[PDB]
Parts: structure tokens; C-alpha cells; sequence
RNA sequence: GAGCGGCGGUUU
RNA sequence: GGGCCACGGAAACCGCGCGCGGUGAUCAAUGAGCCGCGUUCGCUCCCGUGGCCCACAA
């Protein structure tokens, strides 16, 4: 039940005294309906059925969106978790694709089989696997019931991984054979099963709620802030005063930073936010969390993709 | 459709009554959707009274 | 129980109601499964709509009584969907039936549709 | 134009 | 020169699947079979055009 992504991270603090100007900047709850569909992302509960591309098609024409993009695909007989980035966000989805899986599927043996073998040659799939050539980790797997040749089982994996593929793997170490009667995305990265996965019926209703009746309150909930994306990354906040300079391509410099999580290895993806924990962009360290520490001078981090508009922060350069 | 989960435990089960929690359970899977989307008129107008709207 | 059900039906009435279904069903007209349950209302064709209340998602439903009261449609619940289909004349689950001529059941669906219009 | 995370095909 | 941002780097038809409409079935009515109509998102590199900055955080 414990991926990658569910590290405790550790901050450190580089600037004691750094503090941040409530006038400037949208922290999530100080957004306009508006600017919030703009920066945000949709922690949608794909239903069975259409594919995962065209479920975005449906969101952009209902909600009159002009962009939007998914993560993870969804084949089309699969439900569960699908992140849908909106608008200016969705650039975003880079930082997830990476990420973690989890799943709750059914498996349908071919032959019969003990309850006991069938959990001690699962638990062996646990680890590193080899599928049709790739390597892929398999973090865990827990099986929750079993009746009969029908086996349900939760497993956590690596991005890229197919379940369709472990499963038909496990009827062979088994012999009798199985296939993937049913499967469930529960967790992609950040984005999880709790009250802001919200099905297709719910997403629109809240919309008209909030267009024809006036009610935002709904839409704003179905609708999560851009930074939930990134929840799982490494991060270095920056003062006020290094936030326009890097909304505008500056690369961070280390006299930039108020504190940072520990454990950032050189060429690691890390979120660089505000004091406010905006999201300001996307870049590569190019130091250690020590490095950035204790050093006074030099590039921080690699700035790659900026998602904080220009004016938001003042060019205090 | 066979996977079904507690809406208290948030266990996922084949069973009706959940082996945890002891509630009812419901199925896993999100109702299908339609972009044509024919009752949506009908539904938001339960929906709204449910949510007191 | 489910949202979509708007009232209290006694054990007596539900049991009219499917009684009313299986005899409409090889004496008059029904129309069984929620696609022709709703058609059947759309088209101002159901003289009686029965709701199963074990239904899951809800929102494969409950559609109907808003829809029902719109077209001004008595509507009633029975328990059961599994049992609701064999009613109607099917080995399989009936969500919601529309019985489109009573037959033999005119004054059965004329009782039921008194009780119902005390329960709103 | 070169690749990753559902598209398989015939055409300039 | 460099970074960042935007736009461009094909189009039209067919098939599965799926959706809708119609019909409504000898255990798929939470929709079979059949007919007709619809229907597939982005991201990363690199390159071209254009825009904003060159900001070690004061
Ligand atoms: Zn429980």
C-alpha cells in the first residue's frame, strides 16, 4: 500500500526571516472561479466504456474549454482514477506520467487452483518483473478475495506497467492460465480515491449548477488547483522577490531560496512554488538539497516549464 | 460487473455486505455517460433537490 | 434506502403493483427494461410506472420520477428488480417497467394511483 | 520532422 | 547570443470498440441481435514563425 510517491519528505529551512507579500499572487483559494478553471485539474472517475481520449473531448466541448489533457491512459473497459489537466495546466500532466499506479482488478482463472497456492505465487510477482522487452517494479500486491477461479486483488506498480500482462503471467505460473475480467484505477500519483474523484454526471451537473443556476460552489469542489499535481515532487520554495524573474525564463539561483525539501538529488524533477505554495514552474536541480543549503551562489535548479503567469509577481529585479 | 466497494470501509469486495465495515455495499464502476446525455434535464432536477439547491 | 425514492410504499401496495404488471402483461400492454420505461413516458404513452428500489447506480433511475411528475405519470416502487422482471415476463432484472394498458388490471392501476397520489 | 503515455486500416 | 511563452510541423475516408436514435431479445431490459447516425486527448525532444525577458533575488 506504500509507493514511491508517499515519501515523508523533510523541509529545510535556507531563509529564516523570508516572508511573503499578501498582495501578490493567486494562492488556490484566492482564485476566481475563472482563473481556478484556468490553473486546474480534474480528478476525474473515468467510467467504463468510451476511451480515455474521448472522455476528454466530451469534458472540453461540455465545459467550453479550449485545451485539456489527461494522464495516464485509460484503456476503455477500465474505471477509476483518470487526471484531467485544464487549460493553462495542462502541461502539467508531464509530472504525473511518471508516477505510480494503483489498481484494484479481477482476475479470472482458467483452472482450478488452491486459495493458498494462488496467494504464495502472487505474492512472488512482488518486485521486479519482465514484460512484452521492459523492466518493471511491481510494489505490491495484495490479494483481497478469492471465489473460486475469480481472483480480486489490489496491486500497486510502476508507470507503464499492464496489469492485462501481470495477470496473464500469474495463469502461467499457475499453469492453468488466467485473464483480466475487470480492472480499477484507485491511484494515479497524487490523485486518489477520495471526495475530489468525481464521475462525469457530477463534473457537468456541478457546471450548470454553477452557469445556469448561479451556484459555484459545486464546480469550484469538482475542480482541483494545479498544484494538487504536484503534491508528490520535491520542492524549493522561492521568495517574492525571485518570482518574476523566473516566471520570465531565469533560471533559480540559490540566493533565490527560503527552504527546500532534503533528500533533492542533481538532475531531479522538483516543483518550484511560492511561500504561498503556488506552483511557479517546473525545473532539474542541479544541486543537492545540502549544495542549495549551504552554498551562497550558483543555479539552484534548471527551470524548465513555467505555469505562474508573468504578472502575477512584480519584477522586483 | 463484479467489483464492488463499501461506501464506509472503502474496501472493494465481490461480497453485498462488506466483510469490514458489516454495510451494504454498491458497485465500483461510475454509472456510463452519454455526450448527448438524453435525462440530464431530469437528473439535475432530482440532483438539486438532493443536494437542497 | 436510495435517494430516488420519493415515499413510503407498503408491503400491501408493492405487491398490488407487480400483481397489476403480470396481469397487464398477458391481458393489455407493457413495456419492461428503463430505455422503454422512459420512451413510453416521453411519448405519453405509460398509464402506470413501476420502480425498482434496489437499484445501483441510482442514476439509471432516477430520472423517472421527476420525469414521471413532469408528464404527470403516476409512478410506484416495488423492492425488487430481480423480482420486478419476472413480473414482466423476463428471466432477467427489470429496473422499471411501464405498464401501457392495465387489460384485466384497469382498476388495480386505478386503486394504485389513488394511494400513490396520497403518499406525494 | 524524433519518441513516450488505444488506435487498426486504405488513399495525395 | 541565451531562457521562457504562444502558434505550426498533414488532410479525407474505412474497421473494431464505444455513444445516440430506432426495434426490444428463449438467463446481457443496468439492453441481445439487426438497421441508421455519430465518435479518439495530450506530453516530451528537435526544427520554423512570432512574442516577453536577460532577472545570483536586492
Ligand atoms: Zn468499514
Amino acid at each position: 500500500r506504500i509507493l514511491p510517491a508517499d515519501i515523508k519528505r523533510e523541509v529545510l529551512i535556507k531563509d529564516e526571516n523570508a516572508e511573503t507579500n499578501p498582495d501578490w499572487g493567486f494562492p488556490p483559494e484566492k482564485r476566481p472561479i475563472e482563473m481556478h478553471i484556468q490553473f486546474g485539474v480534474i480528478n476525474l472517475d473515468k467510467p467504463p466504456g468510451p476511451t480515455s481520449h474521448e472522455v476528454v473531448a466530451w469534458i472540453k466541448k461540455i465545459l467550453n474549454l479550449e485545451k485539456a489533457g489527461h494522464g495516464g491512459t485509460l484503456d476503455p473497459k477500465v474505471s477509476g482514477v483518470l487526471p484531467v489537466a485544464l487549460e493553462k495546466a495542462t502541461r502539467v500532466v508531464q509530472a504525473l506520467l511518471p508516477a505510480g499506479k494503483e489498481y484494484v482488478a479481477l482476475m479470472h482463472l482458467h483452472g482450478d487452483v488452491p486459495e493458498d497456492k494462488i496467494i504464495q505465487v502472487m505474492k512472488e510477482f512482488e518486485g521486479e518483473i519482465i514484460q512484452r522487452l521492459r523492466t518493471r517494479k511491481v510494489y505490491y500486491i495484495e490479494v483481497l478475495e478469492i471465489e473460486g477461479r475469480d481472483v480480486l486483488f489490489r496491486v500497486g506498480v510502476e508507470a507503464g506497467t499492464y496489469i492485462r500482462s501481470l495477470i496473464h503471467h500469474i495463469g502461467l505460473a499457475l499453469g492453468v492460465g488466467a485473464h483480466m475480467s475487470e480492472l480499477r484505477r484507485t491511484r494515479s500519483g497524487p490523485f486518489k480515491e477520495d471526495e475530489t474523484l468525481i464521475t462525469l454526471h457530477d463534473l457537468v451537473d456541478y457546471y450548470y449548477f454553477w452557469k445556469e443556476d448561479g451556484i459555484e460552489e459545486y464546480f469550484r469542489k469538482a475542480i482541483q488547483p494545479m498544484e494538487k499535481a504536484v503534491e508528490h515532487l520535491p520542492k524549493v520554495w522561492i521568495k517574492d522577490s525571485a518570482v518574476a524573474a523566473v516566471t520570465h525564463g531565469a533560471d533559480l539561483a540559490v540566493p533565490g531560496i527560503a527552504k527546500l525539501h532534503a533528500g533533492i538529488k542533481r538532475g531531479d524533477l522538483v516543483a518550484i512554488m511560492t511561500l504561498k505554495d503556488e506552483l511557479v514552474a517546473l525545473g532539474k536541480a542541479m544541486m543537492t538539497s545540502q549544495e542549495m543549503l549551504e552554498k551562497t551562489k550558483g543555479i539552484a535548479v534548471d527551470v524548465e516549464k513555467v505555469f505562474m503567469p508573468r504578472d502575477w509577481y512584480p519584477k522586483l529585479w | 460487473f463484479r467489483i464492488r466497494k463499501c461506501p464506509k470501509c472503502g474496501r472493494y469486495t465481490l461480497k453485498e455486505v462488506c466483510p469490514v465495515c458489516g454495510e451494504k455495499t454498491k458497485v465500483a464502476h461510475p454509472p456510463r455517460f452519454s455526450p448527448e446525455d438524453p435525462y440530464g434535464e431530469y437528473r439535475r432536477r432530482w440532483k438539486r433537490e438532493v443536494l437542497g439547491i | 434506502k436510495p435517494s430516488y425514492v420519493k415515499f413510503e410504499v407498503p408491503k400491501e401496495l408493492a405487491e398490488k403493483a407487480l400483481q397489476a404488471v403480470e396481469i397487464a402483461r398477458d391481458t393489455g400492454k407493457i413495456r419492461k427494461g428503463t430505455n422503454e420505461t422512459t420512451k413510453a413516458v416521453e411519448r405519453g404513452q405509460a398509464k402506470l410506472v413501476i420502480i425498482a428500489e434496489d437499484v445501483d447506480p441510482e442514476e439509471i433511475v432516477a430520472h423517472l420520477p421527476p420525469l414521471c411528475e413532469e408528464k404527470e405519470i403516476p409512478y410506484i416502487y416495488v423492492p425488487s428488480k430481480k423480482e420486478l422482471g419476472a413480473a414482466a415476463g423476463i428471466e432477467v432484472a427489470a429496473a422499471s417497467v411501464a405498464i401501457i394498458e392495465p387489460g384485466k388490471a384497469r382498476d388495480l392501476v386505478e386503486e394504485i394511483a389513488m394511494k400513490v397520489k396520497e403518499l406525494m
